[PDB]
C-alpha cells in the first residue's frame, strides 16, 4: 500500500510502505528519495510527532493518509 | 438479492490456494465435504477456520458475516463501524485476525470478545497459528508478541489479505432511540461522546460542528490525544482519542484538518513557519540558534524576530 | 445547515404557540430564517410597561455557536451597549451549551433588564450609577424608557 508526505509547500511525494513499518524506516525511504538528513526529518500526522521507535500501524494509518514533514536543523 | 452466489477463496497450509464458490445456504460440515475431496485429505480431518474461530459444521455460510473473494482456510487435524478509502461514506465494517510474528492469518483465538471490551492494544491474547508448520513461537523470544485484530469494509468487495480501514469505536447504532443533544432528532446512526453524560450527535451535526470549529483553528489540542474535540457540552476529559473519526468529512474538510494541526505542532512546539509565499515550511530551528534557513526549500533567511530578511542589527520596527 | 435551520424552525414553533406575556410580537423575515424580530414588555417599574423592540441573529452554525441579540430601541442600561448590543452570561461563547433552548436565553434577558448586573459593564458610567444611587437612576431610566419604546396593550 502506498502513502503521501507532504511538505508545507504543496510538493506531494508518494512512498509505498506496509502498516508495519518504524517510523526511521518511513524517514529513510523519504530522506533516500528526496536527500535530507535522517535526523534532521520530523514526521507529523494530526498534530503529533512521530516517535522512531514506533510503527505506522500503532498510529492506524490508512491508504493515502497525509504525513506532513518538518524538518529539525538541530 | 443481486446474485445471491457467492465466490471464496480457501488458503491452506500448504502454498495452493483454491477458488471456490458457493450458495449461502450450504452446510459447513457440506463445505468441509467439499473441501476434503478438493484435496484430497479424509471429511473427517478437516478443521475450517475463519477470523479466530473454529466453524460450526451446522452454521449456515450467509450467517458467517462474510463478503465477496473472502477467504477461508482448513486443515488436517482430528454491528460495527468503519471508515473506508473507497467508500467515503462509513460502512458496516467485519472484523479479522492476523498472526504478530509471521504475519499471516488462520490461527485460534482463547477468549473471543463479543462487544463492548478491552481491545486495540499491541498485548493482549497468544494463539496457536498454522502457517510454516507451527512454528510461530515465543518462547525464545521472551519479549511477547500477540494476535492482533484489522477491520475491512464489508460494502463492497475486498482484498484478503492486507485490505483494512480505520475502525471508529465512537460511532454506534441507536438501540434505545436516543436523540441526538444538537438537534432533538433520533437518528439511527449515531456517535458517543467519551463523557460522563455519554452525550450523543448524529452524523449532520458531527460533520456541522467539525467545520464550524475548523475554519478557525479552534480543535482543542492533547499531546497524546491530537489535534481533537471538546465535547459539544465541553464536558471535561472527553477529548476524542481517536483522531480518524474526522474522516467523516470529504478530502478537503479532514486534509486541511491534517495540515492546520501540522501547523499549529509546528508554531506551539517552538518552530517557525516560512515566510516566502506559498512555502508555510515548519522548521524547528534549536531555540538559540536565530539564523534561520529553508531545508530543502526556498532557502531565505530571517531574522524570526521580525519576518524580515536576515538583518545583521536589530530589527526595531 | 440542516438540522441547524430545521432545529431553529422547530424552536421558533414552539415559542410561536408560547405567547408568554412577556415576548410579544415575533417577527421572522421570511426571506433569512437566520434573523428575529421582538418586542419585550418588561413587569417591573424601571421599564414599566413600555416595549422594546430587539433583534436576534443566529450564525449558520447555530447549534453549536451562541447567537447575538442586538436592541433597535435604544435603552438606559449598564449591561446593554450604544450601539445596541448585549453582554448576556447565557450567551458569552465561554459558557454556553448548544442544548440551551431559544426561550430560556430570552428569558434570561428579560431578567437581566429587570434587574441589571454592574459585575460587568459594557456601559461603566450607568453601572456605576446604579451602584451608588439607585432612585436618581430610575429617574433617568422611565424618563428615557418613556421617552423611547412604544407601548402596548
Ligand atoms: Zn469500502
Ligand atoms: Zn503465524
Ligand atoms: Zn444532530
Ligand atoms: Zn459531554
Ligand atoms: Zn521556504
Ligand atoms: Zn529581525
Amino acid at each position: 500500500m502506498q502513502i503521501f508526505v507532504k511538505t508545507l509547500t504543496g510538493k506531494t511525494i508518494t512512498l509505498e510502505v506496509e502498516p508495519s513499518d518504524t517510523i526511521e524506516n518511513v524517514k529513510a525511504k523519504i530522506q533516500d528519495k528526496e536527500g535530507i538528513p535522517p535526523d534532521q526529518q520530523r514526521l507529523i500526522f494530526a498534530g503529533k510527532q512521530l516517535e522512531d521507535g514506533r510503527t505506522l500501524s500503532d498510529y492506524n494509518i490508512q491508504k493515502e493518509s497525509t504525513l506532513h514533514l518538518v524538518l529539525r536543523l538541530r | 438479492y443481486l446474485g445471491g452466489s457467492l465466490s471464496i477463496y480457501i488458503k491452506t497450509n500448504t502454498g495452493r490456494t483454491l477458488s471456490v464458490n458457493l450458495e449461502p445456504q450450504w452446510d459447513i460440515k457440506n463445505v468441509k465435504e467439499i473441501v476434503a475431496p478438493q484435496l484430497g485429505l479424509q471429511p473427517e480431518e478437516v478443521k475450517i477456520i475463519f477470523a479466530g474461530k473454529e466453524l460450526s459444521d451446522a452454521t449456515t455460510i450467509q450467517e458467517c458475516d462474510l463478503g465477496q473473494q473472502s477467504i477461508l482456510h482448513a486443515i488436517r487435524s482430528r454491528h460495527f463501524f468503519v471508515h473506508c478509502a473507497q467508500c467515503n461514506k462509513l460502512c458496516k465494517g467485519k472484523l479479522r485476525v492476523r498472526c504478530s510474528l509471521c504475519k499471516g492469518g488462520a490461527f485460534t483465538v482463547h477468549r473471543d470478545p463479543e462487544c463492548w471490551d478491552d481491545v486495540l492494544k499491541p498485548r493482549r491474547i497468544t494463539g496457536h497459528c498454522e502457517s510454516q508448520e507451527i512454528a510461530c513461537f515465543d518462547n525464545e523470544t521472551g519479549d511477547p508478541p500477540f494476535t492482533e485484530f484489522y477491520f475491512k469494509c464489508g460494502e463492497h468487495v475486498s482484498g484478503g489479505e492486507k485490505d483494512f480501514a480505520a475502525p471508529l469505536n465512537l460511532i454506534k447504532i441507536n438501540i434505545k432511540d436516543v436523540p441526538c443533544l444538537a438537534c432533538t432528532e433520533v437518528s439511527e446512526t449515531v456517535l458517543v461522546f467519551p463523557c460522563e453524560s455519554k452525550h450523543v450527535t448524529c452524523l449532520e451535526c458531527f460533520e456541522q460542528y467539525c467545520r464550524s470549529r475548523l475554519s478557525e483553528r479552534q480543535f482543542m489540542p492533547h499531546p497524546d490525544i491530537g489535534y481533537t474535540l471538546p465535547c459539544p457540552a465541553g464536558c471535561e476529559n472527553s477529548f476524542i482519542e481517536e483522531i480518524h473519526h474526522f474522516k467523516l468529512l470529504s478530502r478537503e474538510e479532514y486534509a486541511r484538518y491534517q495540515r492546520f494541526a501540522t501547523e499549529e505542532y509546528v508554531l506551539q512546539a517552538g518552530g517557525v513557519l516560512c515566510p516566502q509565499p506559498g512555502c508555510g515550511m515548519g522548521l524547528l530551528v534549536e531555540p538559540e540558534c536565530k539564523k534561520v534557513t529553508c531545508q530543502n526549500g526556498c532557502g531565505y533567511v530571517f531574522c524570526r524576530n521580525c519576518l524580515q530578511g536576515y538583518h545583521l542589527g536589530d530589527c526595531l520596527p | 445547515s440542516m438540522a441547524a435551520s430545521r432545529r431553529l424552525m422547530k424552536e421558533l414553533e414552539e415559542i410561536r404557540k408560547c405567547g408568554m406575556k412577556n415576548f410579544r410580537n415575533i417577527q421572522v423575515d421570511e426571506a433569512n430564517l437566520l434573523t428575529w424580530q421582538g418586542l419585550i414588555v418588561p413587569d417591573n417599574p424601571p421599564y414599566d410597561k413600555g416595549a422594546f423592540r430587539i433583534e436576534i441573529n443566529f450564525p449558520a452554525e447555530y447549534p453549536f455557536k451562541p447567537p447575538k441579540i442586538t436592541f433597535k430601541t435604544k435603552i438606559y442600561h449598564p449591561n446593554i451597549d450604544e450601539k445596541g448590543q448585549v453582554k448576556l452570561p447565557v450567551i458569552s461563547a465561554e459558557n454556553w451549551k448548544p442544548a440551551t433552548k431559544t426561550d430560556q436565553v430570552i428569558q434570561s434577558l428579560i431578567a437581566l433588564v429587570n434587574d441589571p448586573q454592574p459585575e460587568h459593564p459594557l456601559r461603566a458610567d450607568l453601572a456605576e450609577e446604579y451602584s451608588k444611587d439607585r432612585k436618581k437612576f430610575c429617574k433617568n431610566a422611565e424618563e428615557f424608557t418613556k421617552k423611547y419604546g412604544e407601548k402596548r396593550p
